[PDB]
RNA sequence: UAGCUAGUAGGUGGGGUAACGGCUCACCUAGGCGACGAUCCCUAGCUGGUCUGAGAGGAUGACCAGCCACACUGGAACUGAGACACGGUCCAGACUCCUACGGGAGGCAGCAGUGGGGAAUAUUGCACAAUGGGCGCAAGCCUGAUGCAGCCAUGCCGCGUG
RNA sequence: CCCGCAGAAGAAGCACCGGCUAACUCCGUGCCAGCAGCCGCGGUAAUACGGAGGGUGCAAGCGUUAAUCGGAAUUACUGGG
């Protein structure tokens, strides 16, 4: 571009929007939820994967992946909700935190207990 | 703090001895050098360009027995000083108190040297000094104090100390359990094992 | 590791939707949305309504079947 | 404690039966309060504990509704108290409430 | 209060709730600092509203007591929240029960 | 009005005072006209530790500034000679 | 968001203020501002700085320090060197409490602390011993400023678990 | 802050190991269960899932997530078309 033009109208940075409407400089939010489905992914993969409609405390209805092997979650249940997209499913940008609030940890899991909410085995 | 684990595994992983055990004898039988530890170490490594940098960082760090955060602090000080950064790095590491005790030969090993400075045996210019990381100055006398004097710990060490090739930057003394640190190490004085541009290169990315 | 709490039971295929998705009426259960299994796609097999298939159902979501067994 | 050197305890006493007929009145009379029937509907609807001076001697009193929903409170009040009193009126002579306190 | 002593600095553990006593009230008497062997005392500055059906006990240390309370509360939630969900299993998954589900 | 006084910037349980010319209304750590010395009471065996430019302090006394009781004591300690 | 401004723009005289002044009035003239972005809307306490970056730059203004603004909501003045006054005052409004129900009292965006919000941030602590203020000739009194402790792996750094 | 006493006694966990990217095999499950930052793995011999053994990184912390800048010469004045 020409230097007189840049004096006249300057350069302008991109908006750089976030991936999560949960936002608000928050890592964690809360919600009361409603419905737990098991929906198919996109055709390159196959499975039935556990997904929940979380009504957030700030009034936003969003959808969220349930990790780990099974869960206790149903109906009205208060869970913790962190970020992170799952690309194989449609539009899920969030994950529920296992072993928090109303959520069970994954029983009989032994490795990687930083995820899945499992206190260390003692014998 | 401290590594605490099995000493020989680090030498066997790095593929050149780190002198961690090495008291009574420099024994081949225990070491099993260049065979690698664990089940699948028999195979040829075919190491990457990132890995040869990362290996050399661990090789230097495991000699002096430092952890990455403390080791990073020496790199930051060595960088701001004029002249070569790798040399100013190795100068600060060699300038450690637990290191000078190993160089004078009061202790058998670097871990026993760190034990003696922690256990308040060692005094520098008549101060007692707990801290292993302590930076020794030019013109610093160093000595063992009366409680730790003439025990089985120091006495066995002073015997096996004679075998060593003997540093060029300090006066050994040690007829009465003391030593004197005369002047700075320089690149010629210290060992040829380290690749000095290489360890500095890894922190650049 | 996997646990064997999934249930397999039969049903008549009522109607074929898009995407290899089928409306199958079970014998005891209601009519459920069933996707075809991987194996049929793998061996290039297509199916048709009015036929009686074994349909794996999960306790978590009882509205989603899985057409396991052949025509 | 060292050697079990424990010293006397004044009795905690509970009262069950019907409000206004006498269950409030026994407590209210010692404290001289006139607080009987001061709650809505003229009835006691929750548990409370009150310590008294009997001139001379000390006693503590616990008070609870005699009624159906307050069964768990009367179960805890009986085992917490040293002595239980059951007030009874000659209008009915026997109640569904009286056998619960027995 | 069963046992006749108490001070402001005491750490208290009530069920799965814990805390230090901020202030003490004995009925209308708000000037109490100690407990008799049969008196009722209001506790204040305890965390949360406890379940009120059970025994309250003072403990040695605030750092430790807190930890204990936390752990026990966690345990309580744990068993009560686990088992249940899965169990509702078959019915929830297997069959739509009846109709008069209103 | 102007006062010569000791302000504390040093670490917890090791006071290091900065003797300073400031108005009385301003807080101890706050707004000031100029620095004039330092006072280390904790000190060390080294010679330095109490320092005050006397041409500055006599100037401010000449403009009418009053002296805090510690600084008044430290002036009559260091004098021309201690 | 392209036209916006009547005390608006300028002058004279009167009044006003510690003091300049459309500051405020009477009268006279018709200007003022405007694409080098006026006016309007949205959003925002600012800076020495912090963080990142080879630098240029970008993002940001917690802590520390300078300055301004606000003190239940809305408006005004008094006293005074200085306020249109955080724990002064008067009135109206909202709201809480008290009451003999006629009428009154209260303002933690001070330190602790509680309800509630929220993913989540502390002890209803000790002392004027020290610095620094207020008053007093001074002793001395007052000072939740400040100095200190308690609590939390929150961060940085040191050391150990041989 | 210093001295004394006793005795290895009281004190190591966490993530990751298909490529990117330092660090591998077996067993269970069988396009299911589930993993996934990105490209992607799993439909009967899974170095990518679950478990175990071995290994690597870092340390009283470790990891994930959110937030900002960097890499980005990807608003480019320095420094683009």
């Amino acid at each position: 571009a020409t230097v007189n033009q840049l004096v006249r109208k300057p350069r302008a940075r991109k908006v750089a929007k976030s991936n999560v409407p949960a936002l608000e400089a928050c890592p964690q939010k809360r919600g009361v939820c409603t419905r737990v489905y098991t929906t198919t992914p996109k055709k390159p993969n196959s499975a039935l994967r556990k997904v929940c409609r979380v009504r957030l405390t700030n009034g936003f209805e969003v959808t969220s992946y349930i990790g780990g092997e099974g869960h206790n979650l149903q109906e009205h249940s208060v869970i913790l909700i962190r970020g992170g997209r799952v690309k194989d499913l449609p539009g899920v940008r969030y994950h529920t935190v296992r072993g928090a609030l109303d959520c069970s940890g994954v029983k009989d899991r032994k490795q990687a207990r930083s995820k899945y909410g499992v206190k260390r085995p003692k014998a | 703090a401290r590594y605490l684990g099995p000493k020989l595994k680090l030498s066997r992983r790095e593929g050149t001895d780190l002198f961690l055990k090495s008291g009574v004898r420099a024994i081949d039988t225990k070491c099993k050098i260049e065979q690698a530890p664990g089940q699948h170490g028999a195979r040829k490594p075919r190491l990457s360009d990132y890995g040869v940098q990362l290996r050399e960082k661990q090789k230097v760090r495991r000699i002096y027995g430092v952890l990455e955060r403390q080791f990073r602090n020496y790199y930051k000080e060595a960088a701001r000083l004029k002249g070569n950064t790798g040399e100013n790095l190795l100068a600060l590491l060699e300038g450690r108190l637990d290191n000078v005790v190993y160089r004078m030969g009061f202790g058998a090993t670097r871990a026993e040297a760190r034990q003696l400075v922690s256990h308040k045996a060692i005094m520098v210019n008549g101060r007692v000094v707990n801290i292993a990381s302590y930076q020794v100055s030019p013109n610093d006398v160093v000595s063992i104090r009366e409680k730790a004097k003439k025990q089985s710990r120091v006495k066995a060490a002073l015997e096996l100390a004679e075998q060593r090739e003997k540093p060029t930057w300090l006066e050994v003394d040690a007829g009465k359990m003391e030593g004197t640190f005369k002047r700075k190490p320089e690149r010629s004085d210290l060992s040829a094992d380290i690749n000095e541009h290489l360890i500095v290169e890894l922190y650049s990315k | 590791a996997k646990e064997k709490d999934t249930i397999r039971t039969e049903g008549v295929v009522t109607e074929a939707l898009p995407n290899a998705t089928f409306r199958v009426k079970l014998d005891s259960g209601p009519e459920i949305l069933a996707y075809i299994s991987g194996k049929m796609r793998m061996h290039y097999i297509r199916i048709l309504p009015g036929d009686r298939v074994v349909v794996e159902i999960t306790p978590y979501d009882p509205t989603r079947g899985r057409i396991v067994y052949r025509k | 404690d060292t050697g079990a050197a424990a010293e006397p305890r004044a009795p905690v006493v509970t009262i069950m039966g019907h409000v206004d007929h006498g269950k409030t009145s026994l407590l209210d009379y010692i404290r001289s309060t006139k607080v009987a029937s001061g709650e809505a509907g003229g009835i006691t609807q929750h548990i409370g504990a009150y310590h008294v001076e009997t001139e001379n001697g000390m006693i503590t009193f616990l008070d609870t509704p005699g009624h159906a929903a307050f069964t768990s409170m009367r179960a805890r009040g009986a085992q917490a108290t040293d002595i239980v009193v059951l007030v009874v009126a000659a209008d009915d002579g026997v109640m569904p409430q009286t056998i619960e306190a027995i | 209060v069963r046992e006749g002593t108490l001070h402001k600095g005491d750490i208290v553990l009530c069920g799965f709730e814990y805390g230090r006593v901020r202030a003490m009230r004995n009925e209308l008497g708000q000037e109490v600092l100690e407990a008799g062997p049969s008196i009722p005392v209001e506790i204040l500055g305890l965390s949360g509203v406890p379940a009120a059906g059970d025994e309250v006990t003072v403990v040695r240390d605030e750092k430790k007591a807190r930890e204990v309370a936390l752990y026990r509360q966690g345990k309580f939630r744990e068993v009560k929240l686990a088992r249940q969900q899965k169990s509702k299993l078959e019915n929830m998954f297997a069959n739509m029960t009846e109709g008069e589900v209103h | 009005m102007v006062t010569i006084r000791l302000a504390r910037h040093g670490a917890k349980k090791r006071p290091f005072y900065q003797v300073v010319v400031a108005d009385s209304r301003n807080a101890r750590n706050g707004r000031f006209i100029e620095r004039v010395g330092f006072f280390n009471p904790i000190a060390s065996e080294k010679e330095e530790g109490t320092r005050l430019d006397l041409d500055r302090i006599a100037h401010w006394v000449g403009q009418g500034a009053t002296i805090s009781d510690r600084v008044a004591a430290l002036i009559k300690e260091v004098n021309k000679a201690a």
